[PDB]
């Protein structure tokens, strides 16, 4: 299958016709995407298969083939770029100042950008191009606008 | 059965459309992994 580093859809023929179910990150050698997406179950790149590795429901993040490579943080300061994949359309980059969820165990860093379900997995980078998190897991405000955190993983 | 399909490469585009807001929300995270906000 292809390995090659970059940003990819996560399809299904299961439903009607080809459906984008989520969006991943290839990085040395490791796919990562939101646990809500796969529900964890293996993946097809071409004739190759690729097997879960590490996952968690809480987060909310699953990484195949090898741990979670993931480790920049967004600087609290600076606009990021969420490099939206949705379904049936072209990746787009969409540059956004994050807002904050506040937790009561910390912060988190979060985008008001409102995309399709099936764009859920799309990696939000700075300004190195270093991936941040994936967009796709958040809450729904007052107006009915949708607001994602940036989820990242821990690297081991 | 699931399959991946390479979309592009993960790269800053200088000059890309600007937009969004940035709310400050208070939110609750559970076991689930579903987000929901404190009032
Ligand atoms: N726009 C929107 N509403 N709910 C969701 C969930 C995941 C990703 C995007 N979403």
């Amino acid at each position: 299958g292809e390995t090659t580093d970059g940003v990819y859809r996560v399809m299904t023929r299961r439903l009607l016709g080809s459906t984008q179910v989520g969006v991943g990150v290839m990085q040395e050698g490791v796919f990562h995407t939101m646990w809500h997406v796969t529900k964890g179950a293996a993946l097809r790149s071409g004739e190759g298969r690729l097997d879960p590795y590490w996952g968690d429901v809480k987060q909310d993040l699953v990484s195949y083939c090898g741990p979670w490579k993931l480790d920049a943080a967004w600087d609290g300061l600076s606009e990021v770029q969420l490099l939206a994949v949705p379904p049936g359309e072209r990746a787009k980059n969409i540059q956004t100042l994050p807002g904050i969820f506040k937790t009561k165990d910390g912060d988190i860093g979060a985008v008001a950008l409102d995309y399709p379900a099936g764009t859920s997995g799309s990696p939000i980078l700075d300004k190195c191009g270093r991936v941040i998190g994936l967009y796709g897991n958040g809450v729904v405000i007052k107006n009915g606008s949708y607001v994602s955190a940036i989820t990242q993983g821990k690297r081991e | 059965d699931m399959y991946i399909e390479r979309a592009g490469d993960i790269t800053w585009e200088k000059d890309a459309e600007v937009t969004g807001n940035s709310p400050r929300l208070d939110v609750a995270l559970d076991e689930s992994g579903d987000f929901s906000l404190v009032e």
